[PDB]
RNA sequence: GCUUUACUGCAGGCUGUCGCUGAGGACUCUCACUCCGGGAGGAGGACACCGAUAGCCGGGCA
RNA sequence: ACUCGUACGGUCACUGAAUCCUGCCCAGUGCAGGUAUCUGAACACCUCGUACAAGAGGACGAAGGACCUGUCAACGGCGGG
RNA sequence: CGCACGGAGGCGAAGAACCACAGAUUUCCGAAUGAGAAUCUCUAACAAUUGCUUCGCGCAAUGAGGAACCCCGAGAACUGAAACAUCUCAGUAUCGGGAGGAACAGAAAACGCAACGUGAUGUCGUUAGUAACCGCGAGUGAACGCGAUACAGCCCAAAC
């Protein structure tokens, strides 16, 4: 809420995360706040995912402005179980980063597209 | 790299400033309407926790404690006493707020043992900390190599006792040279002069 | 010394206490969603044995049945209302906004919904003077004007039981009985007729204060004794 | 007054007490109840 | 034990200041905070309360 | 606590049924109101000092005080010539 | 066949008594825990607070005691100063909380015989009534070092 600055409607989640989950098939992924906060950082991160329910927002806060000043993209998941599963977990996560795509970089890249407008 | 927990470590610096001052505002509305002590799920600084010691793990819980600001709640006298010994409103309490904190803690979960604390905050009339307890009697404890310390007899109402990192430095034993003539090995032995 | 008489007050004990067990009814005013749909009957006229004034039992159109603080000339049988809509006549209660200007007024609330605070002992009324959209201006019966939110509910009508005063006690008896009704000590012994060590008056060959009885606002209590604040004595200039 | 079931079972208990030593003990040992008590010059507790 | 313009201090009251505490020497606002309301909502409002400190009064008390 | 109370209340004091009455004094003390000007602490602010600091000074000035007023059914006073 | 040397009677070579170790039994109240109660009573009980949790008291914890010792808090006054206020008595008495068989402390953001030096911590001896404090009055009062005792050194957080 507070590292939220827009709304990002159901469908363009649900191609998210869809993209996701055949990223971790044929691609690469990172789960987990530290791994994804380094993806960002080393610039391997193509997209970077945050849920909006992460208590403490501590956990979260700086991925918004840090992949800012990286040129990474990023977009919101609402729930952070549901991003935790489409990563391929059986628990939640704060936070994931799609470190370079695969039969997946075709919608990865429209999914930046589209986030991009929606500012 | 920079580490994640680096970063809520670095908001932390300063409390009043960027978002975490947004969020304090926000989170104390909620503080203030909330009990003495409240056992929540997880720390709201992760660094803070871990690098005190707590683990995602079965036993470890945390739990938030709001203790009133200021100086000692004192009674004025009620009978003769010297000019020196008649003060009220200037006597200060020896242990500080956060060791308070830490006992209210451990009494409101009998079995469980204290192992840190730390500060989340204050507004004008209260401070809140959150204390990191163990169970020792769990056995996912109990075969930890890191924490199984906690499980031991003496180690029973720690905080009761200033074991605790609070305590020791509330205690006056952080220097091992100048100064700490009369607070180590224990105050009680130095005659209660440190 | 020892503790002031008006400081074992405080500390609430049986002495000092009302006898609360033996009271009647909270004084105050219904609460109505809106509408105004809320008409009761008179169905009996009580002594209040708090306010040594009658207090009228009524029965409302939802089964509810409750004491009202009674205005004069309220009688069983009679339909009372209170609401918005209510009429405006004797013994009903609405908003300041909704009653006419220069009509007495009383059980007066202080903040709208708070059940009335002004103007409730005997034959005591309160008037409402000036409306607006944004504060409605009382006169209470201390002769202050007071401003109002005109939500402030209030009854229409003098509080029952008028002129209790114009009669003298008497007989120390007659005192005795209605003080047992109230939360206070009595007799009262006068602090000069007392020892130094019980009052700041007391002490001395003979009766007298031993210094100015006019105390400052500041004085902390165990002292502030005698007159308190007083911006002026006596009846003279 | 009225007595309990216990405080009854009390009374009974520092009758018995109240007994002298049998004739046999002192033949026994070759030679006093310290705690005779009297209802009257005595006081019982509770 | 008691008294007081004895000495020295200590409560308590009043008052400035700092923190809570925010937006645009006089002013507006609302978002903390306070109060009213069952609720919706209303009043008040960065004041007050509370924490800290400073000056004055202070046989109420030692 | 007062208070299931709200000034026709209740708190704090003095006097002490009724009857006839209750004079003069506000200088001191007390309380209270006002106050151009004077005085009046700390924080912040300005000058000097110190590579910082201690410290010295200034500006502003709250309550309070000075000063003015009210008040004796307030403490009390009502003489010598 | 207790103290306890009576009377009657009994037990023991089927090895009693007696002693050691282990086991059985172990009423009611009592932390006292289903609820209430001056040791009793009423209609299935970990009451209460917690951890885990199959989210069910299912598995566990706490409570109270103990000669003093020990650790963490609260903290006088008589007295001394030939009065007394700071000081002193004294962080004493007493009070609140809590551990153990011992506590506590403990592997340097140390020491500072200043060094090309020492090397976790207690404690004992000494350093010394020294330095330091103090109506600079009365009083108060260490440490480093040294000689000893005993010796022991490690685990996380983070980076990856
Ligand atoms: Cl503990
Ligand atoms: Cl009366
Ligand atoms: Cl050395
Ligand atoms: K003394
Ligand atoms: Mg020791
Ligand atoms: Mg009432
Ligand atoms: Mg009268
Ligand atoms: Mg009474
Ligand atoms: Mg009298
Ligand atoms: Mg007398
Ligand atoms: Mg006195
Ligand atoms: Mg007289
Ligand atoms: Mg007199
Ligand atoms: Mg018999
Ligand atoms: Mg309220
Ligand atoms: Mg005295
Ligand atoms: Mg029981
Ligand atoms: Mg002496
Ligand atoms: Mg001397
Ligand atoms: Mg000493
Ligand atoms: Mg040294
Ligand atoms: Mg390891
Ligand atoms: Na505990
Ligand atoms: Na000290
Ligand atoms: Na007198
Ligand atoms: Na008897
Ligand atoms: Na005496
Ligand atoms: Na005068
Ligand atoms: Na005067
Ligand atoms: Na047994
Ligand atoms: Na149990
Ligand atoms: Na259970
Ligand atoms: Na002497
Ligand atoms: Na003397
Ligand atoms: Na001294
Ligand atoms: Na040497």
């Amino acid at each position: 809420p507070v590292y939220v600055d827009f709304d990002v409607p159901a469908d363009l989640e649900d191609d998210a995360l869809e993209a996701l989950e055949v990223a971790r098939d044929t691609g690469a992924v990172k789960k987990g706040t530290n791994e994804t906060t380094k993806s960002i950082e080393r610039g391997s991160a193509e997209l970077v995912f945050v849920a909006e329910d992460v208590q403490p927002e501590e956990i979260v806060m700086h991925i918004p402005e840090l992949a800012d000043e990286k040129g990474v993209p990023f977009i919101f998941v609402e729930q952070q179980d549901d991003l935790g599963h489409a990563a391929g977990l059986e628990v939640g996560s704060a936070a994931a980063a799609v470190t370079d795509a695969g039969e997946a970089d075709a919608d990865v890249e429209d999914i930046a597209d589209k986030v991009e407008e929606l500012r | 790299a920079r580490s994640a927990y680096s970063y809520i470590r670095d908001a932390w610096k300063n409390p009043g400033d960027g978002q975490l001052a947004e969020l304090q505002w926000q989170r104390q509305q909620e503080w203030r309407n909330e009990g003495a002590v409240e056992r929540i799920e997880r720390p709201t600084r992760l660094d803070k926790a871990r690098s005190q010691g707590y683990k995602a793990k079965q036993g470890v819980i945390v739990a938030r404690v709001s203790v009133r600001k200021g100086s000692a709640r004192k009674r004025r006298h009620k009978a003769g006493r010297r000019s020196k010994r008649q003060g009220v409103t200037r006597i200060t309490r020896r242990k500080d707020i956060q060791r308070v904190a830490e006992e209210r803690a451990s009494r409101t979960f009998p079995n469980l043992r204290v192992l840190n604390s730390y500060s989340v905050g204050q507004d004008g009339r209260q401070k809140w900390h959150e204390v990191i307890l163990i169970d020792p009697n769990h056995p996912a404890i109990q075969n930890d190599d890191d924490l199984s310390w906690i499980c031991a007899d003496d180690q029973a109402d720690r905080v009761f006792r200033g074991l605790t990192g609070a305590g020791r430095r509330n205690r006056g034993l952080s220097g091992k040279g100048k100064g700490s003539e009369k607070t180590r090995p224990s105050l009680r032995s130095n005659g209660g002069k440190g | 010394g020892r503790r002031i008489q008006g400081q074992r007050r405080g500390r609430g004990t049986s002495t000092f206490r009302a006898p609360s067990h033996r009271y009647k009814a909270d004084l105050e005013h219904r609460k109505v969603e809106d509408g105004d749909v809320i008409a009761g009957t008179v169905v009996d006229i009580e002594h209040d044995p708090a306010r040594s004034a009658p207090v009228a039992a009524v029965e409302f159109e939802d089964g509810d049945r409750r004491l009202i603080l009674a205005p004069e000339g309220v009688g069983v049988g009679d339909e009372l209302q209170v609401g918005v809509s209510a009429e405006i006549a004797p013994g009903n209660t609405l908003p300041l906004a909704e009653i006419p200007e220069g009509v007495p007024v009383c059980n007066v609330e202080s903040s709208p919904g708070d059940g009335g605070k002004f103007a409730r002992a005997s034959g005591v009324n309160a008037q409402l003077l000036t409306h607006d959209r944004n504060v409605a201006v009382v006169k209470l019966p201390s002769g202050e004007m007071k401003r109002l939110d005109p939500q402030c509910r209030a009854t229409i009508g003098v509080v029952a039981g008028g002129g209790r005063t114009d009669k003298p006690f008497v007989k120390a008896g007659n005192k005795h009985h209605k003080m047992k009704a109230r939360g206070t000590k009595w007799p009262n012994v006068r602090g000069v007729a007392m020892n130094a060590v019980d009052h700041p008056f007391g002490g001395g060959g003979r009766q007298h204060p031993g210094k100015p009885k006019s105390i400052s606002r500041n004085a902390p209590p165990g002292r502030k004794v005698g007159d308190i604040a007083s911006k002026r004595t006596g009846r003279g200039g | 007054g009225k007595k309990s079931k216990a405080t009854k079972k009390r009374l009974a208990k520092l009758d018995n007490q109240n007994s002298r030593v049998p004739a046999w003990v002192m033949l026994k040992t070759d030679r006093r109840n310290h705690k005779r008590r009297h209802w009257r010059r005595n006081d019982t507790d509770e």
